[PDB]
This record gives structure tokens, sequence and C-alpha cells, in this order.
């Protein structure tokens, strides 16, 4: 079953070996981003509609560990666009994706492009979570931000700051994702009185 | 069903498929479709169309066949470079239009080499371009270009700070053009180059401070990044060569005579093994120059003896001479031009004779050439050693020493 | 005889190596103990130096025997390679001398033309 | 032989022939460098209906009675001998060969014969030459001048050291027309001597 | 015998190796451990080096035991030594200098038939397997029938002390034995490919001036075709590609290859 | 005379005698082999000792008479006429005639012939002969025949024949092929079952 | 193993003794020195090389407009050739530790829109980056950019 | 002057040095020829004139020898054919 | 003049290495009448080799002392990149050699036809 999803997603992003010898002579434009996304979304929709409810989440953990196992950032952003349209079309419940994205242990701050693209996608898809899920996401995002040192490199700081926009979006009072009392309760549980 | 399978003989498992189709508007013309097939009871693996831009030559067919035959050997080399964690740029069209090349960025640093020498090497490697040549298209050549050469030579190698070394590799007939042995041999040559760069850096650092006799006694001649040819002698005749043999993982020195004044040999061929071991234990070249300068003068005298006398090479600066088998004598060379001779068969401990035995009776002949008291050494000048060993007519042209033992 | 001697010394060389390794081990253990808490008997001990010189002496005797045999065999093969016997040695030495004259002539000419 | 005069052509017909067979020995040398330029030689077998060609590199080709086939084949063989001449000349002048391809596939799709390719480097480092001859488009030679020598290449601020200013750079082309000598090999060595060290 | 000389020379080196290896074990022990930047690293480095040194002593001792099983006058010896030295030196020098020749041009036939006959007889003296039959049916141009075992029957066509045409035929096939069948084919594709490769070897072996070493090398290359049908290709390991035995022998390297496997 | 090997390959499973040849011959065609005519080998026997007379179609005019271990006479076809004339004087035997009839396939200097020794009117068995015309030498061309056989025959490949016998520089002969055929024929006649 | 073992055992006994060398030293100094005698008589370099070995079509330079001289190197190079010079910057962010984390091209769709040819070059170069293998180099991105521009020139 | 590895490396070094310096002298001569041809396009023309005249003389001598042989064989054949 | 002396210097340095190679081959073939011939051959080779040294030396002195007025342009400034009565004598000699080559081609064609006709007849007579 994870073999099925393995064959699907690996057959999505295969790379051509014999190209760069006789470059561009093969008669075939490789599916550009939109057609490839539509085909990927269709095949994953087949596997998802086939899938059972209780098996709904271990496959998502496999998806996110397969995305975080990648190395090319274009590949990662393509599969994140796939996950974004898979949430946006209504196929996926928009809480499992966010939780398995953040609680993935491959998400460390040293993987700065993965950090930036991940928290960009969570900024895109957090608007649909119910408020208790937003509260738990707030807690795990704060605990993810808490692992950064006092000093980091001067180039990675802007890609690290992508979590700050998710935090600013959750604690924004006009957006009203959750009651603000829950937000200050989670914060003051993590930064008690006297802690910067 | 009307297709042609053009197999590539140089690089196997690759098949071009040329199919012909009828064009509807012209009943007297044909259309050609070219595909790149590959095979592993033959099993096909992948297939890809390739059809984009006297009349019997079909120019595009021969063009595609030549392009495939020229490009496909590079794919295996790229895969092998990627499999050994060697960061390399993709196959790129060279500036002179027609070509293919795989320029490496960084090599795996080394094993068994100090960190500072690794840094000095990594900051001097400018380019590691690989190219293909040779009939049947199966010879590879890597051109390494180093900068800031430590020390130059007597030859015309004192040009701009850019030394170009070409390393060629030709795999066997089997084991196709793209394989593991080529890059393995390349890494072996790189390791040898690094282990030699160790000694060249040591020598370059020690060049400003020289005991001032080895400077005129020895001179560097060539530096091809894989061999060190130093030359020593009063007339700059003798030559020693340093090289690292990765097969045995030990330094290999080769001695020769290049100069229009010398004996019949390098005169150091009797101490070649002890010098090999000496340089293998402590890789320092200034010690080699010093011991050569110290031991050349006694060796020039000990080589001209009649070959009766037998030369047993013991540890360095301890050459043994033995008239017949009954007699013996030890040659202890030391600095400042002195040699200490011994009784030979005598034992440096409890007074018992060795297997050869036959205690040399006179002993005091060495004292005038200035009971068991031959066992203690007697120093000389190398000039008294010249007189004691070069054959003078008698006070047949025999030596003094062989007259004594005779 | 040269092959026979090489055979005779080989068992002795193995014996000398065994004693040199064993004596070294005994000396190192006593020296470490003297330094260490363990106090070891004075005993005979046997000096390591005497054994190391004995091994070297056997090695020289073997090398001398082999070097002589190799030189003797090389001379014999060369002699075979090169009616009365006095005239035979005479024509050999004559050929040898004329080759040397050719040598000297080529040498002196090639050295007088330049350098 | 009368029309094409640049590389060379030679033919030595055999003494004994037959009523249904004959043989020649074609050689394509250079005008001045006969010794070194001896890499391409042919031995035609003129049968009753087919001409069999045996090249020196172990390649047997069965041509036709059609003159165009033989003419195109001989033109391609001359084009290949042209690059073999440069190879054998670089072997003699001590120039280091960097690359050699007998049938190159990069460039314009060529005529009856496939294009040849060679690239050699000067013995003293910096300078280098490249040659591409073909039956239709040939004699495309371009010298590789070193950097800091053209003075027209756009500099970059990323290059903050002078060590990188010694590599062979701008790849300037040379016109094979309006040159000296009388043969491709004459012009090739004159160009090699021009890019040599001035010992005058 | 020469085999004894090599065994003695190998043994002399083995004694030198044993003495050096024993000195190395003690000399390294005297220096003792080095810092190595880490406690585990220093202990490992000392143990590894000592064990390698101890093993080398064992290996060198074993070789000496195994090698035991296998095995007016002085001027004459000086002349012998100088003759051997000049022979080796001049051989190496001639090889290295004729390998790389700087000659670029010539500008700055008639031959006695008995001389060609003598050259052919000298070449036939060596290679006892090959038998060359001289004949002059048409003019001074000689025609050689060369029988190689039960394998080949080559028809060389000399115009002078020069090789012009070669047509190999099978042993069972008929060369017609008489007025010689110069113009014919073998009727077998393998022998036709061998004729093509022989013409290729002729075009390859072409010395400019000396007309004897060319024929010597041609006969030597032909003699390599005595292990035909009995050798495997050195590229594919196969005996048959498209029903053909390996047909090419590399010049400078008498090894077998199917001509499709270039080699 | 080119080194040859003949072996019998069992039909196996429930494959009919003819069905197996049809398949084996198609497998040979799948080697790029091209048919080069037809071959008929008809042999008659005599109970005199025992006489054998066989004639391959590959040889147009020869008739081979083999006397077991005794010498083989390669003679013209008029030999059969002499045999018939003697017939009243000669022994005849009882319907021991054996024939193998099959297609000839040529694969680049190797001729492969697969046929069904049809005994009398009823087929039983299969004979495969691979010949090499270029290979005049024999007994060490075995490596070749073996490699080619493992290519197509696969299982049931013969581990040589004894007609090669003692190692010798003796050339292979048409008589040797006929002796192989005679041993094969004695085996079909008696294999039974 | 054979004939050496007690020596091996001895030294394997006595490692981690602090006085260890003394003891070795003592018992091994005199005999040896008696017998043998006296003793003896900003921007990473890989990026600089990749830049030095580019085709003269490119004129790569640093980026002081956004992050400058920090570590990962932003680059605006150029396109200069017989082809087309559409949108020369293609800002490339090469992260530190170059033989990993293949560099990413910061997308700028604001300039590649408004004209069909630029939209086509953007589409084809993006697809070419999708088909590029993992751990690609800077030269790979430059070459695929050039060939994508060329495809847009010929396909249109 | 008054084992195998020594002579081996020695001949390697001396022969390679001789070859390099010979190729360098050849390069110098070729440079001088190139300069004289490009800047003095008159001595090269005189050289071509001399070479062409020598070629014509050689061709004339060869045709003379061929005519002598042809006349000899013509007389020989005229002698035969008779009865 | 000087451009031909330079070609002479080229041929001398191209021939000296061949002479040394012949000397090496002669010393190699000298294994231990014929000895006198080998000795005089080696001596003649050495004498001609020294004469070649003298010739190359003198032509070197000549080309170095010449240095005609027209050499202000250093090397690499002469290669062309992308971006009277002597000619009449040349044309006359060219026309003459063209006519002679056409005649020689006719002669060679006739000789080839003769040889082919004789070979065919002597082959078919059998
Ligand atoms: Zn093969």
């Amino acid at each position: 079953m994870e073999t099925q999803l393995q064959s699907i997603f690996e057959e999505v992003v295969k790379t051509e070996v014999i190209e760069e010898a006789f470059p561009g002579m093969f008669m075939d434009t490789p599916e550009d981003e939109k057609t490839k996304l539509i085909s990927c979304l269709g095949a994953f929709r087949q596997f998802w509609g086939g899938l059972s409810q209780e098996s709904h989440e271990q496959c998502i953990q496999w998806i996110v560990k397969f995305i975080h196992g990648q190395h090319s950032p274009k590949r990662i952003s393509f599969l994140y666009d796939c996950l974004a349209m898979a949430v946006e079309t209504g196929l996926l419940p928009p809480r499992l994706v966010c939780e398995s994205l953040i609680n993935s242990d491959t998400l460390e701050w040293e993987r700065t492009q993965l950090w930036a693209l991940t928290f960009k996608l969570v900024r895109k898809i957090i608007g649909g979570v119910d408020y208790k899920g937003v509260r738990d996401l707030l807690k795990v995002i704060l605990e993810k931000i808490l692992t950064i040192p006092n000093t980091v490199s001067s180039a990675v700081v802007q890609q690290l700051l992508a979590a700050r926009e998710v935090i600013a979006y959750i604690l924004e009072r006009n957006a009203c994702l959750l009651p603000a009392y829950f937000a200050v309760t989670e914060i003051r549980k993590l930064y008690p009185e006297g802690k910067l | 069903k009307n297709k042609l399978f053009i197999k590539l003989t140089r690089l196997p498992q690759y098949y071009i498929v040329v199919e012909m189709l009828e064009v509807p508007n012209k009943p007297t013309q044909l259309s050609y479709k070219y595909y790149f097939m590959s095979v592993n009871p033959a099993m096909a693996l992948l297939l890809q169309q390739f059809k984009e831009n006297m009349c019997a030559f079909n120019k595009v067919l021969a063009h595609f066949v030549a392009m495939c035959d020229t490009n496909m050997p590079f794919v295996g080399l790229r895969l092998e470079l990627s499999n050994l964690e060697i960061p390399h740029q993709g196959v790129q069209v060279e500036g002179d239009g027609f070509s293919h090349a795989i320029r490496l960025l960084k090599i795996p640093p080394c094993k068994g080499i100090t960190e500072e020498t690794q840094k000095a090497l990594d900051r001097s490697l400018l380019d590691c371009t690989f190219r293909l040549q040779g009939r049947n298209n199966r010879t590879w050549v890597a051109e390494l270009v180093f900068a800031n050469c430590p020390l130059n030579g007597t030859s015309t190698r004192e040009q701009g700070p850019s030394r170009h070394v070409y390393l060629t590799y030709e795999n066997l007939l089997s084991e196709p053009v793209g394989g593991r042995k080529v890059v393995e041999m390349f890494l072996n040559d790189w390791n040898s180059i690094a282990r030699l760069y160790e000694c060249v850096l040591e020598f370059a650092r020690s060049l400003p401070d020289i005991p001032a006799h080895l400077n005129i006694f020895s001179e560097v001649r060539v530096y091809n990044y894989r061999k060190l040819i130093l030359c020593y002698g009063t007339t700059k005749g003798s030559s020693i060569s340093i090289q690292w043999n990765s097969i045995h993982q030990k330094f290999h020195i080769s001695l020769g005579t290049v100069g229009p004044n010398s004996g019949c040999s390098n005169c150091h061929n009797t101490i070649l093994h002890q010098l090999q071991e000496m340089f293998n234990k402590t890789p320092n070249v200034v010690q080699l120059l010093q011991v050569l300068f110290d031991t050349q003068a006694p060796l020039n005298a000990i080589n001209k003896l009649p070959t009766c006398f037998s030369i047993l090479p013991q540890s360095s600066t301890h050459i043994r001479l033995a008239f017949r088998n009954m007699y013996c004598i030890d040659i202890y060379c030391r600095s400042r031009g002195v040699v200490a001779i011994r009784d030979g068969a005598y034992s440096l401990f409890d007074n018992s004779k060795l297997v050869e035995g036959f205690y040399p009776a006179p002993g005091l002949k060495t004292f005038l050439n200035m009971s068991w008291a031959a066992s203690i050494p007697t120093i000389l000048t190398h000039s008294a050693l010249n007189i004691l060993l070069l054959p003078s007519p008698t006070p047949y042209l025999c030596s003094p020493l062989e007259r004594f033992l005779g | 005889d040269p092959v026979q001697r090489y055979k005779m010394l080989i068992p002795q060389l193995k014996e000398s190596l065994q004693t040199l390794m064993k004596v070294a081990a005994q000396n190192l253990i006593q020296n470490t103990n003297i330094d260490n808490g363990q106090k070891s008997s004075d005993g005979p001990i046997q000096r390591f130096d005497k054994c190391l010189e004995e091994f070297y002496a056997l090695c020289d005797q073997l090398e001398l025997c082999l070097r002589l045999a190799h030189e003797c065999l090389s001379q014999s093969c060369d002699s075979a390679k090169h009616l009365p016997y006095p005239q035979y040695l005479a024509v050999i030495k004559a050929q040898i001398s004329c080759a040397k004259d050719i040598h000297t002539a080529l040498l002196d000419c090639a050295n007088k033309v330049t350098g | 032989a009368s029309r094409i005069e640049d590389p060379q052509i030679q033919a030595h017909w055999s003494n004994i022939n037959d009523v249904y067979e004959s043989s020649v020995k074609v050689l394509i040398t250079s005008q001045g460098y006969e010794q070194i330029c001896k890499s391409i030689q042919l031995q035609l077998n003129i049968g009753v209906e087919q001409i069999r060609v045996v090249h020196r590199d172990g390649r047997v080709i069965t041509l036709s009675y059609q003159e165009q086939e033989l003419q195109d084949f001989l033109l391609s063989q001359m084009s290949q001998h042209q690059v073999h001449a440069v190879q054998q000349l670089a072997k003699v002048m001590g120039w280091q060969v960097l690359s050699f391809s007998n049938h190159v596939g990069l460039g314009p799709i060529e005529s009856i014969g496939n294009a040849s390719a060679i690239t050699v480097a000067s013995p003293s480092g910096d300078y280098a030459i490249s040659v591409r001859n073909g039956p239709e488009s040939g004699s495309k030679i371009m010298v590789q001048f070193p950097r800091n020598q053209c003075k027209d290449l756009p500099k970059s601020d990323v290059l903050q050291d002078n060590k990188w200013s010694h590599l062979r750079g701008p790849f300037k082309e040379v016109q094979w027309n309006k040159m000296e000598g009388r043969n491709f090999v004459y012009k090739m060595e004159l160009l090699m001597s021009a890019l040599s060290p001035c010992l005058l | 015998v020469s085999v004894n000389l090599e065994a003695f020379s190998q043994a002399i080196s083995a004694i030198q190796a044993l003495r050096s290896s024993v000195s190395r074990v003690f000399d390294c022990l005297k220096d003792g451990m080095r810092n190595k930047e880490t406690l585990e690293g220093r202990e490992k480095a000392f143990i590894a080096h000592f064990q390698d040194n101890l093993h080398s002593v064992n290996r060198d001792l074993n070789e000496l035991e195994r090698l035991s099983n296998l095995v007016l006058y002085s001027q004459l010896l000086q002349a012998y030594k100088w003759s051997n030295k000049l022979q080796y030196h001049a051989g190496l020098a001639s090889g290295l200098l004729n390998q790389q020749s700087l000659k670029r041009s010539a500008n700055q036939l008639v031959l006695p038939p008995q001389y060609v006959d003598d050259v052919i007889s000298r070449i036939d003296r060596m290679f006892p397997e090959m038998s060359i039959h001289l004949s002059r049916p048409n003019g001074t141009s000689a025609m050689l029938l060369v029988t190689l075992g039960k394998v080949l029957k080559v028809i060389v066509v000399m115009r002078s002390l020069f090789i012009d045409r070669t047509i190999v035929k099978g042993y069972n096939e008929n060369v017609y034995t008489e007025d010689l069948d110069i113009w014919s084919k073998s009727n077998y594709q393998v022998f036709q490919k061998v004729t093509d490769h022989a013409t290729t070897a002729l075009l390859h072996y072409q010395l400019p001036q000396m007309p004897d070493v060319v024929v010597r090398s041609f006969m030597t290359w032909l003699r390599s075709y005595i292990k035909l049908f009995q050798a495997p290709c050195q590229r594919c390991g196969k005996f048959l590609q498209d029903g053909l035995p390996p047909t090419w022998r590399d010049f400078r390297t008498l090894e077998a290859f199917h001509d499709t496997c270039r080699q | 005379m080119g080194v040859t090997c003949v072996s019998q390959m069992p039909v196996a499973e429930g494959k009919s005698v003819q069905q197996t040849v049809e398949l084996l011959t198609r497998k040979l065609e799948m080697l790029g082999a091209e048919k080069q005519g037809t071959f008929c080998v008809d042999c008659e026997t005599y109970h005199t000792k025992l006489m054998y007379v066989m004639h391959n179609s590959e040889y147009p005019l020869s008739c081979f008479a083999l006397f077991e271990n005794g010498p083989c006479l390669i003679a013209d076809t008029n030999f059969d006429v002499l045999m018939v004339k003697l017939k009243g004087f000669f022994q005849s035997a009882k319907a021991s005639k054996i024939e193998t009839r099959g297609t000839r396939y040529q694969y680049c200097d190797f001729l492969v012939k697969v046929g069904t020794v049809t005994m009398g009117p009823s087929a039983r068995g299969i004979s495969v002969e691979v010949e090499y015309g270029p290979c005049v030498v024999a007994s060490d061309c075995w490596s070749l025949l073996l490699e080619f056989l493992q290519s197509f025959l696969g299982s049931h490949t013969p581990g040589a024949p004894a007609v090669f016998g003692n190692r010798h520089d003796a050339v292979y002969g048409p008589a040797d092929t006929m002796v192989q055929y005679m041993e094969l024929f004695n085996k079909i006649r008696k294999q039974q079952q | 193993q054979y004939l050496c073992q007690p020596l091996l055992d001895a030294v394997l006994a006595n490692i981690r003794s602090p006085v260890f060398n003394h003891s070795l030293y003592r018992t091994f100094v005199p005999a040896m020195t008696a017998i043998h005698g006296p003793p003896i008589t900003s921007i990473p370099s890989v990026l600089q090389g990749e830049v030095a070995r580019l085709d003269p079509k490119f004129l790569v330079n640093l980026d002081p407009s956004h992050c400058s001289n920090n570590g990962t190197v932003h680059l605006i190079c150029k396109l200069d050739d017989k082809d087309l010079p559409s949108v020369p910057p293609l800002e490339l962010s090469v992260p530190a530790d170059y033989p990993a984390q293949s560099p990413l091209w910061i997308d700028r769709q604001w300039q590649y829109d408004a004209n069909p040819f630029l939209q086509s070059v953007h589409r084809c170069m993006t697809s070419r980056l999708l088909q590029l293998p993992d751990k690609h180099s800077v030269t790979a991105l430059l070459n695929t950019w050039a060939q994508s521009v060329h495809q847009a020139c010929l396909s249109a | 002057s008054q084992d195998q590895e020594e002579i081996r490396t020695g001949v390697d070094q001396c022969i390679q040095k001789f070859l390099d310096i010979a190729r360098q002298t050849e390069c110098f001569f070729l440079q001088k020829r190139l300069q004289l041809s490009v800047q003095k396009p008159e001595q090269v023309i005189k050289e071509d004139v001399s070479e062409l005249r020598n070629e014509l003389q050689r061709k004339d001598a060869l045709v003379q020898k061929h005519l002598t042989k042809l006349r000899h064989w013509q007389q020989v054949l005229e002698d035969i054919n008779v009865q | 003049n000087t451009a031909s002396l330079c070609r002479i210097g080229q041929e001398t340095v191209q021939d000296i290495v061949y002479r040394t190679m012949e000397i090496f081959q002669l010393l190699r073939n000298m294994q231990l009448g014929t000895y006198q011939d080998r000795l005089t051959k080696l001596q003649d080779n050495l004498r001609q080799l020294s004469v070649l040294f003298r010739k190359l030396r003198l032509v070197y002195d000549k080309c170095n002392e010449n240095c005609g007025g027209m050499d202000p342009i250093p090397v690499e400034q002469l290669i062309p990149y992308v971006e009277s009565e002597e000619r009449r004598e040349i044309a006359e000699v060219n026309k003459k050699l063209k006519q002679k080559n056409q005649q020689l081609k006719q002669i060679m064609d006739q000789l080839r036809n003769l040889i082919w006709d004789i070979n065919a007849m002597l082959a078919m007579r059998n």
C-alpha cells in the first residue's frame, strides 16, 4: 500500500539519464508543471479515494517524509504545490497535512529551504483548520522556533523568518483564526512570567 | 514493422531504432523516425523519440549515430563519478563547439594526509577537466592545472604559475569505457600526488635555511607533480628520483647517472634498500641529501675494490666489507668526513668469534695508516680511506688493504 | 654447498627470531613492572641487545652466502655465452680488446666534437 | 588529383591484374610532411561490379559502380586525413594532444562525410589550437589565447585574485584564408611556430 | 640455469626485507605512542602500526623459507660486462629514439632475386609451423604459398621484396597447386574477413626503407593465426559473434578480437 | 571435411515427434539462420558381421559403406548398383533401414541440421548435426561446437563424441561424420520404448 | 601470531600505563643505538573555479542589492551571445557547502510576463529545471537556461 | 666511461631531454621561417621558383630515361617477331 | 636567401637526430673484417655529424646576424584573425608546369592502358 504510493510518487519526479548527451534532441516536451500536477493529483486522488479513514494519516507521514527526503528545492516545491492543490480541492483534511508537516523530524532549521517552503505552505493552508487544531499548531510551531540558537548565519535569517509570518498570522486579531485567549494561554504556558 | 536497429559497437547495450513511414501527400517519399533504445531473451529498458531539426546519404541518420556514439561513453563516466560521491559538473559543450567534457569541482580530499597539506592542495587545484580521445573512443585524459608551484627545476619549467599535468587512462577492452577502474586509478594517482606534495612542501619550506653545503651539492631538476628528480655530485652527474607507488603504498626511489662526468654507476646502488627503508620511515628529503653527501665519498672508494673482496650491505652508514669469507671489516661513516673501521669478525660483546671467525691478526695496520683491541673503531679522513682503498703499486695494482689481508 | 648452507642457516634464523621476540617480551614486562606495582624476580633476564646482534649476524651470513652464489652462477652463465685452449682465450681477449678500442674511439670522438 | 591539391593524393596500381579484378594503393599525405602524415592509406579492390575499400584502421566498405559513391567516399577520406595530418604533426612538434574525435557529432549536420575534430595544446602551457575539417564545411581553426592577454574580456568582481588570470581564455578564431605556406600542413606548422617561444 | 639466478636474486632481497622489517618493529616501538588528537585514535594507531610491522616480519620470513625450496683475466670479465651493458643501453636507446622520430620528409625499384630468395629462406627458417613455398610463375614478381598448420593457406603476392596482395585460403580448399591461383576467393566468410584483416596488416606494417622487417612482422602476425577457432575474444569472452570466430589480432599485441569488437 | 557433431534430442513432455522439430527448427531460425536447401540421409543394413551403407544428400554422388570398427569405403553411386547385382549372393536383413530427413539451416559458416530418424514409416527420435567447414583441424574445435550448441541446444548438449577419439593432428573426415551417424542410428534402432 | 605473540601480548598488556614509553624507551634505546648507531642526520574556492571555467557567454557577478558578502552567494550573471538577452539577471542563490543543497533560482514572474516570448522561455526553463537531476550545479542551470531560450527561439 | 633499472632511467632522461630540445630548435627554425615568409614575401617566392625549376628538371630527366628504355625495348621487340 | 637558409637549418636539425639514431642502431648491432667495416662506418657517421654541427652553427649565426629591417612586429601580432615581375615569372612557370603535367598525365594514362592490356592478354592466354 505504501509500495503503491511509492510507485506513484517516484514515477512522478523521475529524472532522465540519457539527456545531456545529445541534448534536447528527444522529441518530447517533459510534462510542464501544470499537466504534471494535474496527473499527479488525479493518481493520488485514485489512491486516496481507495484508501480507508484509519489509514488516512500514515500515508501522509510517508508523503511528507518522501518530500523531506528530497534534495532539489524545485522538486520539493512541486510536491508542495501538489499538496496545496490536494488540500485546496477538498481531497485532504487540512489539519493532518499541517501536523505531519511540522511534527516531521526531518524539519530542522538547518534545512533552510525546506524550512521556508514548509512554513510557506502552512501559511497557505492554515486558514481552514478549526481553532483547537490552530492551538495545537501554535504550540508545535513555537516549539519548533525554540530550537534555533541565539546566533545563526546572516543569509539564512530570512528563510528562517518564514515561521514568524505563520505566527503573526495566527496571533492576528482581525483574522480571528482562534480566540485570542487560547493564544496567550499557549504562549504563557511556554514563556512564563520572567522569561524573555 | 519496417525498422532498422543500428547497434553501437563501441558502447554496447545501446540501440538506435530508425523506422520508416509512408507520407500521405507524396506517394514517392518516406519519413524517418529515430528512437534511442537500450537493452539489458533480450530485455528493453527505456525508449525515447528523437526527430527534430544525390539524396541517398541520409545526413541526419549518420549525424544522430555519430552523436550517440560520441555522447554515450560520457554517461557512464558521469554515473560512476556520481556513485563515488565526487562532485562533478554535468556533460557540457566545450568552448570549441564540438566536444564533451566533465570538469570536476572538488575531489575527495585524501586518506593519510595532513590537513594543512590538504588545504594547500585544494587551494591550488584550478581545473580537473576530463576528455575523451583515441581510436574506438575509449581513452580518457584528465588535465590538472596547479598554481603556485613550490620549487622549479633546471628545465624550462619556470614559466607563469600554471603547471599542466595530463593523466591518461585506457580501460581494458572489456569493462566498458565508463567504469569504476578509471576513476579508481585517478584517485590513486591523486593520492600519490598528495603524498609527494607533502615532501615537496617540506623541501620548499626548508629551502631558505640550508646548511650551505647541500645547496651547491644538490639541485632540483624537474617537478612533474608525480616524480622528484634531484641531482647531486661535484659535476651534477648523479640523480635520485622520488615517486609514490600506490600499488605497494611506499615511496620508490630510482637512481641514475646523468652528467658528462661519472663512474660506471650512480655509486649508491649498494645502499639502495637501506635508503628506501630510511625514506619510508621518515619522509624527509634534506636527510636524504645529507646522508648522500656524507656517504658518497666513502662509497666511491669502496666501489672500486676488486670483485675476493665481498661487499655486504648492512644498515645505512654501516657497509660491510669481507676479504674472502674468513676476514671482515665494518665501515661506519659519520658527519664531517670521517669513517670508523672495525676488526670485523670481532664481536661488540663477550669475546667469542662469529660464524666466519678467523680473527684478523695485524690490526695495527689501520693505526699506521692514520690483543683483541681491533674490536674498537678507528676513525679516518675519507682521504686516508682513498689511500687505503685505491689501488697503488707496491711500496699488479692492488690495494693497500688487500695487501694487508693477503 | 651454497644452497646447502642456505638450508642450514634457515632453521637457526627462525630460532634466533623466536628468542629475540621472547627476550624482548621478558625485558619489556620486567621494565614495566619495575615501573609498575608488580615487583618481578631479578632472575637471569637475558639481555635483549645480545639477541638482536645475533639475529643481525645470522642475516649477514645468509646474505653473504646468497650474494656469492648469485655472482658465481652469473659468471658461469656468461662464460658459457662467450682447437687449442690458449688460442681460444687469445682470440676471446683479442675480440674483447678490439671492442674496447672501438669503445675508446667512439668515446673520444663524441667527447671532442662537443664538450 | 588535379582539382583538389591541398592535402595530397597518391595511387600505385598493382603490377599483376586479372580480367575480373584489380587493385590500387591510395595514400593521402601532406605536401611537406610525408613522414609523419602517414595515418590514412587505402587499398581499393575494383571488382566486376563492386569496389571494396580496406582502410588502415580495419574498416572495410563495399562501394558501388556509381561514381558519386566513390567520389564522396574519397572526399570524406581526404577530410579525415586532414585531421590525421594535424594529429601526426602535433605528435612530432611535441604539442600535447588534448582531444581527438574521428567522427564528431556536435555542430552543423554535415555532408556525405562526418566531420573530424582535434584539439592540441602548446608545449609551454597557455597556447592551444583546435581543428575541425569536413567534406562540406571544413578548415575551422581557432586558437585559444590565454586570459589577461586579449585585454577585451569583461572582468568580474567575483575574481579577486591574480592566480586565475593565467588560464587559457577567449578562444579567438583564425582565418585560414590569406595565409602562408601552400599546404594545410605548411600553414599548421607555421601557426604552431608562431605560437611557439620566441628563441630568435 | 636462468630460473636459479632469479630465485637467488629474489632471495637476496628477501633477506634484506627480513632484516629491515625486524629493525622497523623495534625502531617504531622505541618512538612509542603519538598524541593523535584522541584517546581511542592514539591507541588504535599504535596497535595497527605494530601489527602491520609484526605481520611483515612473518611474511618476509615465510618467503625466505619458501625461496629455499626453489633454490689479464679480470680485463676479460670487464670486457664481458661492458659488452652486456652496451648491448642493453643501445637497445633501449634505439627503441626510445625510433619510437619518436623527428623526420618529416625524404627530399632535403631494382633488387636481386637471389637476395629476395635468401630473405624468404631466412624467414622460413624460423617459425617451424609455417612453410613458405617460393615460386615465380609470372616474371620476377614472386608468389608465396604459406601453409600454417591445418589452419591457413595464405597466398602472398610479391612484386619486389614488398608485399602487395594477400588472399588466405582454407587448408582443405584447393589453391590449384599450379599455373598459382592468384585471383580467387575462399568461399567461406571467415577466411574472407581474414583476407581483409591481412590486407589491413599489410597497410599497417609499412617500413619506409628496410624491406625485411616488414615481411618479418607480417609473418609473425600471420603466425598468430594458429590459435584461430581456439581462442576467446578478449572483449566479449565469446567464441561466436554471428557465426564467426574472433578474426582480429591487435598489431603490437597478438591478442584475439571479433572485428566488430574493434579492440 | 569440416568438424561435425551429431546428437539425439528427446522430444520431452507430450510434444509430438514432428511438433518438437517444428519448434526446434523455429528456434534455429531465431538465430538469424537462413535455410539453404534440404538434406536426406538414407541408410540400409546387411547382416554381413554387419554391413552399413549410408548416403548424406550434402554429398551428391558418394555412397559410404562402413563395417563397424572396420574401414569405411567412400565410393561412387554405382556402388549401390554393384550391391544390388550381388544381392542374390549378398545378405539382405529385415527392414532395418533408417532415415533422418530435415531442413538445413546456415548460420555464418555453421550448418545445423535437425531431423527425425523416421524408422520405416513411423518417426521416433531426433538427430542434430552442427558442421564447421572452415575448421579443418578437429578434436580441439570442440570448444567451438560446444559453445554454439549451448547457445541453441541448451540442455542435452553432447559432451563430445568418440569419433574425435585419441588426441591427434589427424584431419576430420567424411568417414568420421558417417561413423557418428551409424552410432546414432544403432541407438535409435535399439533405444525402444 | 606465530613467533611474535609474546611481544604482542606484552604490549597488549601495557597500553594505558602512563609510564609506558619510559619502559619501552629504556630497554630498546641502547642496543639499537649501539648497533645502528646515532640517530637521523570569503567566496568559496569551488564557486571561484566554476566561475573561471564558464563559457564567455556568461558574465557572472555578485549581488549587492539584496544579501551581499554574507555566505550563500546571490548572483546576477547575464546572457551575452548570438542568441537572445531576454531577462539577463536570473538571480541564483548558491548556498554554503556547495557539493550539496543544489542552488535554487529565485523566481521573478513580474518581468517574464507581459510578453509571450518571455512567458514561453519561463515555461520551458521551468520544465527543464523540473527535468534536471538532483544536486545540479550552477553551470547546469546556465546551460539549461541557454538551451531553453534557444528552444523558445526555434519552437515559436 | 672508465643493474637494468639504472640504464633504463638514464636513457629515459637523456633521450627525452634530447627530444625536447630538438623539438625546441625545430620550433625556433619554424618561427624564423614564418617571420621571413610573412615579412619578406620575396625570398619564399624565390624558393618556390627554384623548387619548381628543380621539379621540371627532374621530370625531364625521368622522361629521358624512360625514352631510352622505350627505344631499347622497341629495338629488342623489332629483333624478335621475325621468322 | 635567409628564408632558404632557415629551411636549411631546419633540415639540419631534423637530420642530426636521425644520424644519432643510426649511430645508436649501429652500436646496438655491434656484437663483439666486419668489425673494420662497422668501425669505419661509425667514424664516418661521427665525422658527418660534426660537419652537421658546424653547418647548423654557421646557419644559426647567419640567421641571427641577419635580422632584416622588417622585424619590428613581435610574434602573436602577425596572425590574421577574423576581426610585380616576380608574379609574372610565377605565372609563366605555372603555365609551363601545367602543360608538362597534362602531357605527363597523358603518358601515364597510355602506360597504364598498355600494362592493363598486356596483363589481361597474358592472363587470358592461360
Ligand atoms: Zn568479441
